[PDB]
């Protein structure tokens, strides 16, 4: 099993492990601000999701520098996440591309 | 932070008849409320969550609708076990606030 | 077409339940929604819920207490609505609407009447209504019939079986002693008067009855 | 839940003249308001849908305008088949709510 | 023709086919919601392409759980799509890089 299929792997487990620390600390940051809405886990982990993908949906967002830490947190480990399954596609076919030449 | 207000404070009703207790929010909270009975000496016991949704152990007399800002708890047929007093809860914002309550009187 | 199909009529003891159908026509989509609507007498329309016969899942109003269950069956395009333990309250118009998941209710059925009573049905009597010997004709002149002693509502009447719709009243019934009571209007050029033919058709869906009565002068 | 208001219950207008009926929701729901016709014994009959669009089969008479909250029925020159119950419907928001009606008196 | 132009072509169709799925799914979930708006096919159908885009406009969303659940396939099936087609896209330029340098 081949680096970027292992990476992409590892990515995927440790973007869920950042969703659910990310849930859990979102809630833990924004309770105790007047008008924070992220403050119950169920919805801080739709929330979490929606900020790992950047679909910026703006139902819930954090009020406080903490729970915007986390956000920035959230959403890095979301875009290479997602970046790194791309750079796995484009070794995957650039193989296939060499083969298909005989290289 | 979010008012609750739970008018009228007290609701009369005959045996048997149906009656809808009402909580209105200062801002639209989806359906983030919540409802409790207290009776007499007793202390606080959930009736239904997130604006509808059963608890087992309650009775099926018990419902609740609403959403945004008006909220609606309902007793089909109250009977005498239903004395109590009636507050909603809400969870859409920080901090949680409870409205004023209402008593029910058969 | 009659894109949606009802049954006039339903009578229901207090604390007894009935099915009431709905058998949709015209196009059918995997998108299509069944509603039903209650309408009590000068009362406006409340939604009571929706089902989407494709996936069979339904939803309910939550503002009144739950009487309905709604089912349907996608072999012979008919929604059902359950509704039990039945008082006056749920005495009511139901009409059954299909929505194309777009929003708004395209095409309605002509709804079931339905009565909580514990009275027992009854078909209703026709009498002709033609004027008396000693009454002076107009150019046109006035025809009618007396449906009496039915029960529940509705009837529906028509004149000749439905061709003549121009110069046509029916009273709204009256109820007494468990029984209803109405009248419907006719006029017609007095020329056109017994020369050409009137009949009265009265439809009580209830008793499953339809019957005829020609208006002729009195002997 | 959305509230729609018709205000008022019952119009008077004299034969050949323009009237307007009003429907206010208690939020904005963009143009998301249908509106039906049900005369005495007859079934719904919708009219116009997404606040302004035409139905086939519904006389050029027959306009609607509106958006947000504020909606409005509108028929050029009145005539005797246009005595009816007048009803506007939501689906912006789940559930589907229907206005109380305004009554067409000539 | 190559195999990135014949991915990039399925993820294509694969992702029109998750739009219509997801139109129609979403509004199934999300019915029965009180406040909810994702509950006609049609903007069902514009949520979905903003979903899959990431676009995060904010005029609908599901407030539902099968709704958030059927949100993130849409999410998932969008990036992916958009992040293969950028890997068909650097295959294509390692290639003509290749040639270009007599390799």
């Amino acid at each position: 099993s081949a680096l970027h299929w292992r990476a992409a792997g590892a990515a995927t487990v440790l973007l869920v492990i950042v969703l659910l620390a990310g849930s859990y600390l979102a809630v833990l940051a924004e309770r105790g601000a007047p008008g924070a809405q992220l403050i119950t886990y169920p919805r801080a982990l739709w929330w979490s999701v929606e900020t790992a993908t950047t679909v910026g949906y703006g139902d819930l967002y954090p009020v406080t520098l903490w729970g915007r830490c986390v956000a920035v947190v959230v959403m890095v480990a979301g875009i290479t996440s997602f970046g790194l399954v791309t750079a796995a596609l484009a070794t995957w076919f650039v193989g296939r591309e060499q083969e298909r030449r005989g290289h | 932070d979010i008012l609750l207000t739970q008018s009228p404070a007290i609701l009369s009703v005959s045996p048997g008849e149906r009656v809808s207790f009402s909580c209105r929010a200062s801002q639209s909270i989806g359906t983030d409320i919540h409802w409790y009975q207290q009776r007499t000496n007793g202390s606080p016991r959930l009736l239904i969550k997130y604006a509808s949704e059963s608890i087992s152990g309650i009775p099926s007399r018990f419902s609740g609708s609403g959403s945004g800002t008006d909220f609606t708890l309902s007793i089909n047929s109250v009977e005498s076990e239903d004395i109590a007093n009636y507050y909603c809860q809400q969870s859409n914002r920080w901090p949680f606030t409870f409205g004023s309550g209402t008593k029910l009187e058969i | 077409q009659v894109q949606l199909q009802q049954p006039g009529a339903e009578l229901v003891k207090p604390g007894a339940s009935v099915k009431l159908s709905c058998k949709a026509s015209g196009y059918t989509f995997t998108s299509d929604w069944i509603h039903w609507v209650k309408q009590r007498p000068g009362h406006g329309l409340e939604w009571i819920g929706e089902i989407i016969p494709s996936y069979g899942r339904a939803n309910y109003n939550e503002k009144i207490q739950k009487k309905a269950t709604l089912t349907a069956d996608k072999s012979s395009s008919t929604a059902f609505m359950q509704l039990s333990s039945l008082t006056s309250e749920d005495s009511a118009v139901y009409y059954c609407a299909r929505e194309r998941g777009d929003g708004y209710f395209a095409v309605w059925g002509a709804g079931t009447t339905v009565t909580v009573s514990s009275a027992k049905t009854t078909p209703p009597s026709v009498y002709p209504l033609a004027p008396g010997s000693a009454a002076q004709t107009n150019s046109m002149v006035t025809l009618g019939c007396l449906v009496k002693g039915y029960f529940p509502e509705p009837v529906t009447v028509t004149w000749n079986s439905g061709s003549l719709s121009s110069g046509v009243h029916t009273f709204p019934a009256v109820l007494q002693s468990d029984l209803y009571t109405l009248s419907s209007s006719v006029t017609v050029p007095s020329s056109s008067w017994p020369s050409e033919t009137v009949t009265c058709n009265v439809a009580h869906p209830a008793s499953s009855t339809k019957v005829d009565k020609k208006i002729v002068p009195r002997d």
